[PDB]
Order: structure tokens, then C-alpha cells, then sequence
């Protein structure tokens, strides 16, 4: 679980753009207020190889 | 004596700091929590080290590179920008990969 990838973003990256940010992704009508929930996600998955 | 560049300028996203030390120029990119009103007087993805005057600078961000051009010239008169022409020459081409939407100057 040491390896991760971003599953969601506000918009696609520009060429060689690097984005660390772990602020909560809002996927819909739920106002997330800085925490996970229904349609609110921590934007990084792990591969679990 | 320098500049801040970024999107949030709060630590929620990375930002670029450029500072002149008179001994050196110091450049650093980090998740900085910058001051509410920064000042000078007597993690981190990248780091680098190296009226009478007019100093001119051009800044642009392209394909993750941050490009700087500059020129220094004397001036004869002090009211505002002197009418005329001279071209700025490339200073540095930093491979930083950060997004920029806002900036501020360090007085
Ligand atoms: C760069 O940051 C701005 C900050 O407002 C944001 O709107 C934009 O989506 C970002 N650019 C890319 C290519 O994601």
C-alpha cells in the first residue's frame, strides 16, 4: 500500500504539472466541508499490489 | 528583494519562492504556509541557488518550466517608466512543474 494514484480531480493536468494536494474531492451535490462522505472522497487510491 | 508565486499561497497547494540575499539568489518550491503580509529586513519539491536603476523582469510558466528574462539599465529621470527600447535576455529556466495563478512581491 506504499504506492498511490489520484482517482479524481477538478480538471485534467497541464503537461508536467505536479499536484500533491489531498483536499477532499466533491463528486456531486454533497457540501463536503473538508471531510469524506456520500459523494465526498479522499482523492488518492492505493494499488495494494 | 523577491517574489512569491502560486494558486492558494496557503499550504493546501505548492508555491514558488524567489529571494535575493545580495550574496546569492535562493529559489525554493514547497507547500509553504506563507505569511498574511510578508516582509524582509536585517516536503519541498525543488531548490536552487546561484531612482537611478531600472530593473526589468519577465516571468512565464510553460510545460511545467518557469522562465525568467531580465535587464538592468540606468535612467536619467525619475517620474515613471522611461520611453525607449532594450531587450531582456534569458536568466533561468526552472523545471518546477507547479501551477501559478497569483503572485506577490517581497519588499
Ligand atoms: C491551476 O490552478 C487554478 C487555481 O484557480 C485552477 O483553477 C486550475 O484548475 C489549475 N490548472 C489546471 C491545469 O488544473
Amino acid at each position: 500500500y506504499n504506492y498511490l494514484f489520484r482517482l479524481f480531480r477538478k480538471s485534467n493536468l497541464k503537461p508536467f504539472e505536479r499536484d500533491i494536494s489531498t483536499e477532499i474531492y466533491q463528486a456531486g451535490s454533497t457540501p463536503c466541508n473538508g471531510v469524506e462522505g456520500f459523494n465526498c472522497y479522499f482523492p488518492l487510491q492505493s494499488y495494494g499490489f | 528583494r523577491g517574489w512569491i508565486f502560486g494558486t492558494t499561497l496557503d499550504s493546501k497547494t505548492q508555491s514558488l519562492l524567489i529571494v535575493n540575499n545580495a550574496t546569492n539568489v535562493v529559489i525554493k518550491v514547497c507547500e509553504f504556509q506563507f505569511c498574511n503580509d510578508p516582509f524582509l529586513g536585517v516536503n519541498c519539491t525543488f531548490e536552487y541557488v546561484s531612482f537611478k536603476n531600472l530593473r526589468e523582469f519577465v516571468f512565464k510558466n510553460i510545460d511545467g518550466y518557469f522562465k525568467i528574462y531580465s535587464k538592468h539599465t540606468p535612467i536619467n529621470l525619475v517620474r515613471d517608466l522611461p520611453q525607449g527600447f532594450s531587450a531582456l535576455e534569458p536568466l533561468v529556466d526552472l523545471p518546477i512543474g507547479i501551477n501559478i495563478t497569483r503572485f506577490q512581491t517581497l519588499l
